[PDB]
């Protein structure tokens, strides 16, 4: 009747170590866990990642957090997985969402 | 499966499973008989005559 289902959670996609690290925030909405950040053009801060500007990723956040966040929290390595990651909509090409994060610690598997 | 992946470049990781409840409550049933406490000073057809 009540099909409720319970799935482990394994955002981890290597043995790779996790490491995570603090940056000034500068988000204008309400953004959850897991998502692709970059840095602001003019003003340097953190904001999620328009899924446009190729090469830009830096890093993916590591606590839900919203605009009134002066701190962010994201990892700087590691491996994780292209379904838990969430995405923005602009980037609807897979390729270039498996080597959104090339050249950094952060891979997609 | 495991295809090939030899022993310097390591990689990718299995997951755990699971996933599935259901619960089945109640069930129910009982039927009564009567004992006919008049109808034991006749004879049934058991009991040779």
């Amino acid at each position: 009747t009540s099909k409720e289902t319970f799935t482990h959670y394994q955002p981890q996609g290597n043995s790779d170590p996790a490491h995570t690290a603090t940056a000034p925030g500068g988000l204008s909405a309400k953004a959850p866990a897991m998502t692709p950040l970059m840095l602001d053009t003019s003003s340097r801060k953190l904001v999620a990642w328009d899924g446009t500007t190729d090469g830009a990723a830096v890093g993916i956040l590591a606590v839900a957090a919203d605009q009134t966040s002066t701190t962010l929290t994201f990892y700087k390595s590691g491996t994780f997985r292209y379904e838990d990651v969430l995405w923005p909509e602009a980037a609807s090409d897979e390729t270039k969402k498996r080597t959104a994060f090339a050249g950094t610690a952060i891979s997609i598997v | 499966m495991a295809l090939y992946v030899s022993p310097i470049v390591s990689g990718e990781v299995i997951r755990s499973r699971g996933g599935s409840t259901s619960e089945f409550t109640p069930g129910y049933v009982k039927p009564k008989h009567e004992v006919n406490p008049q109808m034991t000073l006749r004879r049934l057809p058991d009991e040779d005559p």
